[PDB]
């Protein structure tokens, strides 16, 4: 899984 | 032959965008002050890639069209070119000028930071055959913007789009190595070559971090995601 990766991509 | 409007526009932008990135100095710096063991440049190098991933993100985030690709797409291409894009910057840090003997010095820290024998010959291979090339700040960025859109990426479900979006940038830099460089018609594609050669640090990469002369190989969150480690 690459949550943190998703996070970044999906933040503002 | 000369840049159109919207490819001065499109330069300045990618520019502008890859700035954001931490100062070469400010990392050779570190290097050169002082001789660190082994288990102070691990800290020091995921301290630095965890930081390159947050800024690869963001830059990527800016290339023109990512946003408007599938959510599933943009994560496999940023995870297929992380590591890439992380030696291509270290690689344009490594040929940055410095005073008599600094380069030498730069060099012997780095072949003795913890890294295994085997991976140092091939990654300094590496750095020399980019440093002939001469590369100028926007010959970096956009080949680092060449690399994150590379339509063959493992996993890519809708390449077409991913190929749209590559071409004007891969136009831009054809024009810019026939201006910066019309002595050598060959720099467009040694440039692309040498994103070949860059492809085979993905293979040995996790190899390449568990070797380091370490009795604790720790990681950050981010860089188990981004990395093959755990
Ligand atoms: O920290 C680095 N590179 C980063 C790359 C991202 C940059 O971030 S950004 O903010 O500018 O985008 C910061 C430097 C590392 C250092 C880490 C400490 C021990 C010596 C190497 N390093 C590499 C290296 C070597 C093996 C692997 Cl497995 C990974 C990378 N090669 C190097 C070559 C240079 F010249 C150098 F200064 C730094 C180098």
């Amino acid at each position: 899984d690459h949550q943190l990766l998703r996070y970044l991509l999906d933040k503002d | 032959m000369e840049l159109t409007p919207d490819q001065q526009t499109l330069l300045h932008f990618i520019m502008d965008s890859y700035n954001k990135q931490r100062m070469p100095q400010e990392i050779t710096n570190k290097i050169l002050k002082e001789a660190f063991s082994a288990e102070e440049n691990f800290l020091i190098l995921t301290e630095m890639a965890t930081n390159h991933v947050q800024v690869l993100v963001e830059f990527t985030k800016k290339l023109p069209g990512f946003q408007t690709l599938d959510h599933e797409d943009q994560i496999a291409l940023l995870k297929g070119s992380a590591v890439e894009a992380m030696f291509l910057r270290s690689a344009e840090i490594f040929n940055k000028k410095l005073p008599s003997g600094h380069s030498d010095l730069l060099e012997a820290r780095i072949r003795n930071s913890g890294i295994s024998d085997e991976y140092i010959t091939p990654m300094f291979s590496f750095y020399k055959s980019i440093g002939e090339l001469k590369m100028t700040q926007e010959e970096y960025a956009l080949l680092t913007a060449i690399v994150i859109l590379s339509p063959d990426r493992q996993y890519i479900k809708d390449r077409e789009a991913v190929e749209k979006l590559q071409e004007p940038l891969l136009d831009v830099l054809q024009k810019l190595c026939k201006i910066h460089q019309p002595e050598n018609p060959q720099h467009f594609a040694c440039l692309l070559g040498r994103l070949t050669e860059l492809r085979t640090f993905n293979h040995h990469h996790a190899e390449m971090l568990m070797s380091w002369r370490v009795n604790d190989h720790k990681f950050t969150p981010l860089l188990c995601e981004i990395w093959d480690v755990q």
